[PDB]
RNA sequence: GGCUCUGUGGGUGCUUGGCCGCUGGCCAGACCUACUUCAAAGCCACCGGGGGUACCUACCGGUUGGGGAAGCCCUAGCGGC
RNA sequence: CGCAAGGCUGAAAAAUUGACGGAAGGGCACCACCAGGGGUGGAGCCUGCGCGCGCGCUACACUGACAGAGCCAGCGAGUACUCCCUUGGCCGAGAGGCCCGGGUAAACUCUGUCGUGCUGAGGAAUCCCUAGUAAGCGCAAGUCAUCAGCUUGCGUUGAUUACGUCCCUGCCCUUUGUACACACCGCCCGUCGCUACUACCGAUAGAGGAAGUAGGUCUCCGUAGGUGAACCUGCGGAG
């Protein structure tokens, strides 16, 4: 099986490089299709590239289908997007403290298809092996400072990306009294996102919203009573977990039930949790001259 | 990877399973085998709203109930069950003052 | 390619053809009918045959060595041995083409890595 | 899946390889899978806790079968041996290595002796008798073996076909049949045919499983089901 | 005395003869070249993909000059349609 | 450059598909029951968060101390790594370097000496936990965010008790759909909205108020007509 996962990872990276080359070509093919239906004159290299003419007559249809959005991009999520329910486990670091254990239980309650596993003495390659063995969608680590969490590592499987993010301003579920809080309602939640426009922001939105089960589309606009919000300002994505009831047609009442984070992503690696040598995709560029002026996501 | 599934329909007749079998002198089925009509009673007849009479309605159990003979409370409760299913899926001065 | 570009059966059969060929490992991608037009190749089928695919998987040193081996009957794929050197390994069987059970080749590999388990 | 709803119930998982044999227990409480990751899995589904007890073997699993009185399971692996496990305490209670007991071979197009040939030395499919004491095993070979499950001895062996037209039905071929140009049952003899429909060779190259061409000269003998 | 190689015979599938112009002959062979009334039914027959077709070829439809089977007719013929 | 770019104005709906429930029946949950375990909360240290609160760390004796003997790991290699600050003295015109003083495991096993001796294991509550899990133990690293009052790895030793149940506490879902055989099941319930129609009430043909319902073939013959020998048609007859 591990042979199969290695083979698929290598073939996916090779198809990525092939898509890079073919997109460098198909930037030039699309000018030919647009100049055809319009009549505006085009560049002579485009007009006299004969191999481009043969290949264009072959492969018109995929560009048009991409324009109509009928087809999806070669991605780690478009294979199993909304067909299966992506189950996810949360663990702590090696020696968990009691507050980190309660916090992991809080976010295991936040994701409705999550299970929590104790680390104990569980070597991290055996963790990745067991996850790929039981077909888990995603894995989550947590690192405490002293009873307060500081880092998540959202890792997708079998070979997807990881997002390593630092946490601040966290308030745990397990500090308010049980007379005021209660058992959190486990329902399939809606998700709202705000501020993401770049391709990197879209990548983060995808690898975040592919941790939640897909919702039934027949009456999703009206039913459902629990929403999870991710807003970003100056690339520190802040997340709350609300549960709401709609007292009218023109007013709603909120009630904050989950933890609050302002997680700031400091790495996204194209390669899973065990692969420290995986090719990075974005990391928090500090110690440069303008790494604090530039705003990603 | 075999194929994506595509809808294929096959029509069945009322002829017996002894007409479904392959060509042989005497059937392997007994004397009870040979009267099974290859389609169920559910398909040879099923009471439904598209095959009821004019005034009467057919219920969920398959019993014809007449709209005349139903009382008002039965009509109200049946309307409620249907609604639950559907939910699951310049003037004059005198005219002003007086 | 000769159908009009907006035709539903053209799109469905294009995706079907590309998916079938990529799963059978002839092509390298699954997005270019042009790659079907001048990339599908008897050389591609030949390199998807068994001795060259085990050469790429480094079972043997050369393709001649691989053919000699699987003619001697050392190489199973899945659970059944293969004696024909023309078996076409697809992209799901490339992960399973291994040696046979009591092979002298398997013993020699184990003796090289000094993990020869005589049980 | 369930049969009364028609939709998929669940996707069980835990196997580091393709599953190759399945068996429900005749009392209707246990699933058993056997997969090429050298493992068997005692699945317990119908209780409130879906659990999976692993059974580690030495090689790939090729067949699983239940005793009728459901307390015993027998699994046939790729070495060619049968291991008899007890389903309550998941411990192996018996085992028989019947590689020599089933080895019958030398198909044409094989340059190994029938003694050394690998691929015909396992048990593809095993089944229990209706009494509960006699296991029957059959592999890709000329012999069907019939063991007992208490004394673990070879009660009886059978030969499936004395037909010489099939491939592996005698374990020692002869130099009379070997000519100078390879075996005399290997020269392509289609050309001296009078009908063009029999002269055409629409075979596909390297197609072990069925092709519409199906040259099929000297088919292999294999006890595919028992 | 041992290793190695090489050759011959038997076996590796259930035992009814060697040959021929075979109901008879021959294994030493023998005879040698005759006999004849009327050519033939048709179909099919696997070359890798896209592409040009000037030439040749295949197929179809024609054109000049001959050619006349067959069919039809009757003034009967070296006939006539 | 032009349009945008002129204030009956002065802060705090849709609905034939809609609103809220109830009863029954399921499924799931160490935020539930059940059996056990372990924290925190007692004393001191401190990061953190808002004097207080937790999180870690240390100490608190039978599981003892002392001395011998034996025997086990894994991840770790950037011409790189050092805990101070000083009394003196050597060689230093001067800046310094020297020399001497002061402030690859834990564990475990076996063998003996001695004997409980300020030399006391944490309330109410609340939280967590079900197999290489709890817990004990040390070694390494310090990886662009966080982390030395610590963080993350890695190995070692490794149990008790459930592994059933929806009874309590909750959460979800059925009562519509989504598939056909056998087989079963058999019209869940309430309060209103909205719509059509019907009539009613009273102020000025009229906007509101209140209410309910939804069966002569074949052959032959005699004919008459047709294109005549014949042949066809129609009719009337016999077989």
């Amino acid at each position: 099986m591990l042979r199969k996962q290695a083979r698929q990872r290598r073939d996916y990276l090779y198809r990525r490089a092939l898509l890079l080359r073919d997109a460098e070509i198909a930037e030039k093919r699309a000018k030919l299709r647009a100049a055809l239906a319009s009549g505006k004159p085009l560049d002579p290299k485009i007009a006299n590239d004969k191999e481009l003419r043969k290949d264009f007559d072959y492969d018109v249809s995929r560009d048009i289908a991409k324009e109509q959005g009928e087809i999806d991009i070669d991605d780690e999520y478009s294979e199993l997007s909304g067909i299966v329910d992506p189950r996810v486990l949360v663990t702590t670091s090696r020696d968990p403290s009691s507050r980190l254990m309660a916090f992991s239980k809080e976010i295991r309650l936040m994701f409705p298809t999550a299970i929590r596993l104790n680390r104990g003495n569980l070597i991290l390659p055996d963790l990745v092996m067991s996850a790929q063995r039981e077909r888990l969608s995603d894995i989550i680590l947590l690192h405490e400072h002293r009873g307060t969490p500081t880092a998540i590592t959202i890792s997708h499987f079998p070979h997807g990306p990881t997002l390593m993010a630092s946490l601040h301003n966290v308030v745990l579920r397990a500090d308010i009294p049980k007379s005021i809080k209660g058992t959190v309602s486990e329902s399939y939640p809606h998700l709202i996102f705000e501020g993401f426009r770049t391709p990197l922001g879209q990548r983060v939105v995808k690898i975040l919203k592919h941790l939640f089960p897909p919702r039934d589309p027949t009456n999703n606009a009206k039913s459902g009573n629990r929403v999870i919000t991710f807003v970003n300002q100056d690339d520190c994505i802040e997340v709350r977990h609300h549960v709401y009831v709609r007292t009218n047609y023109n007013s709603v009442e909120l009630s904050e039930v989950g933890p609050r984070f302002t997680m700031r992503p400091f790495s996204i690696t194209m390669g899973t949790l065990e692969n420290k040598d995986a090719d990075v995709e974005w990391h928090l560029s500090q110690y440069t001259r303008t790494g604090r002026k530039k705003n990603y996501f | 990877k075999p194929k994506p599934p595509a809808p294929t329909l096959t029509v069945v007749s009322d002829v017996a399973t002894v007409a479904m079998e392959d060509a042989q002198p005497a059937t392997a089925q007994g004397v009870a085998g040979g009267e099974t009509s290859m389609i169920a009673p559910q398909e040879v007849y099923a009471p439904s709203k598209d095959t009821a009479e004019k005034g009467e309605v057919v219920t969920k159990a398959g019993i014809p109930i007449a709209k005349q003979e139903m009382s008002r409370e039965e009509k109200l409760r049946r309307r409620r069950r249907e609604k639950e299913r559907i939910r699951k899926a310049v003037q004059s001065s005198g005219a002003y003052k007086l | 390619s000769l159908l009009p570009p907006d035709n539903e059966v053209r799109r469905k059969h294009e995706t079907l053809l590309l998916d079938k060929l990529y799963d059978m490992g002839i092509l390298s991608t699954k997005a270019k009918l042009s790659a079907v037009e001048h990339n599908v190749t008897v050389s591609a089928f030949a390199r998807r045959r068994l001795p060259v695919v085990m050469t790429r998987l480094r079972m043997a040193e050369t393709v001649q060595a691989a053919t000699k081996l699987i003619e001697q009957g050392h190489v199973r794929v899945g659970v059944e041995e293969v004696r024909d050197p023309a078996f076409l390994v697809t992209r799901n069987m490339e992960d399973f083409v291994t040696w046979t059970v009591g092979s002298k080749i398997k013993q020699n590999i184990m003796k090289y890595r000094d993990k020869l388990d005589d049980f | 899946w369930s049969v009364q709803t028609g939709q998929l119930l669940d996707r069980l998982s835990g196997h580091e390889g393709p599953v190759s044999s399945l068996a429900f227990a005749p009392d209707g409480s246990v699933l058993v899978s056997g997969s090429w990751d050298r493992t068997a899995r005692i699945w317990s589904i119908f209780s409130r806790t879906q659990t999976s007890e692993p059974l580690q073997l030495q090689s790939d699993v090729l067949d699983v079968a239940f005793r009728p009185d459901s307390k015993q399971i027998a699994i046939s692996t790729l070495d060619g041996q049968l291991t008899f496990w007890s389903v309550s305490e998941a411990q192996q209670v018996s085992g028989v290595d019947g590689r020599r007991d089933v080895s019958g071979g030398r198909r044409i197009t094989d340059r190994r002796t029938a003694a050394n040939v690998a691929g015909t030395k396992n048990f593809n499919t095993i089944r229990y008798s209706m009494d509960g004491t006699c296991l029957l095993a059959g592999g890709n070979s000329k012999y069907i073996c019939l063991y007992s499950t208490t004394t673990m001895v070879l009660l009886k062996k059978f030969t499936v076909s004395v037909n010489l037209s099939l491939s592996g039905t005698q374990e020692f071929l002869n130099s009379k049949l070997m000519t100078e140009a390879g075996p005399v049952g290997l020269l392509d003899d289609q050309g001296e045919a009078s009908d063009l429909e029999d002269r055409i060779d629409r075979s596909l190259p390297g197609s072990k499983r069925g092709d519409p061409g199906a040259r099929k000269k000297f088919p292999e003998v294999r006890v595919s089901g028992v």
